[PDB]
């Protein structure tokens, strides 16, 4: 699901 | 012909987000100090790869337009192009011009870094090939941005917004290459032959990771997410 590379995008 | 005024400033732009990168003689220094194990060396790359991801989500952000795209499209051209990114940066580092028999002890200490062999000869080819090109900074800096915006990864929705952000990238490296070197006008293309060359890069990264000549092959969760172990 790319939860780390998905935070680091949005915020 | 020459470059326009937007041209230079998207150039400077890409230049000034580009340069928050680690230091290319800070990491050549410590392989050439001392030569260190397999696990050691291991651990290096795992750090090194962690930090690269970190300092490519930021210039990627940074990259025009790229916020206005699908957040999945997002994730999809990041996931994509981290490792291809990584790579054509360890290229860079490499064909740096060094004292004389440094360079040659450099590929040694890579050579016995602890990586499988299989994967040496494919690796180095690559970096000589790329040396070839005598590229600059700015070359450096406008490959890797095309790298990320590259329209036919894996997994993309919406190809022709991608396609819109990557174009005035290949223009402005055109451009460039035409400049540095109008004797040779080929580079451009030679550039362009060498992305496809790092693509096959891509299909065998977590196998370079879990057959590197260590007994643990510990990962960070992020290394994880975005090399496929
Ligand atoms: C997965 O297999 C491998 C094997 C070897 C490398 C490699 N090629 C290098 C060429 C150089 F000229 C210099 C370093 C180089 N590396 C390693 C590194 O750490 N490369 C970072 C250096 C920092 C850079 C950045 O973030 O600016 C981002 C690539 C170190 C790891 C420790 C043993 C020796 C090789 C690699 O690079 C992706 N992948």
């Amino acid at each position: 699901d790319h939860q780390l590379l998905r935070y680091l995008l949005d915020k | 012909m020459e470059l326009t005024p937007d041209q230079q400033t998207l150039l400077h732009f890409i230049m000034d987000s580009y340069n928050k990168q680690r230091m290319p003689q800070e990491i050549t220094n410590k392989i050439l100090k001392e030569a260190f194990s397999a696990e050691e060396n291991f651990l290096i790359l795992t750090e090194m790869a962690t930090n690269h991801v970190q300092v490519l989500v930021e210039f990627t952000k940074k990259l025009p337009g790229f916020q206005t795209l699908d957040h999945e499209d997002q994730i999809a051209l990041l996931k994509g192009s981290a490792v291809e990114a990584m790579f054509l940066r360890s290229a860079e580092i490499f064909n740096k011009k060094l004292p004389s028999g440094h360079s040659d002890l450099l590929e040694a200490r890579i050579r016995n870094s602890g990586i499988s062999d299989e994967y040496i000869t494919p690796m180095f080819s690559f970096y000589k090939s790329i040396g070839e090109l005598k590229m600059t900074q700015e070359e450096y800096a406008l490959l890797t941005a095309i790298v990320i915006l590259s329209p036919d990864r894996q997994y993309i929705k919406d190809r022709e917004a991608v396609e819109k952000l990557q174009e005035p990238l290949l223009d402005v490296l055109q451009k460039l290459c035409k400049i540095h070197q109008p004797e040779n006008p080929q580079h451009f293309a030679c550039l362009l032959g060498r992305l496809t060359e790092l693509r096959t890069f891509n299909h065998h990264h977590a196998e370079m990771l879990m057959s590197w000549r260590v007994n643990d092959h510990k990962f960070t969760p992020l290394l994880c997410e975005i090399w496929d172990v």
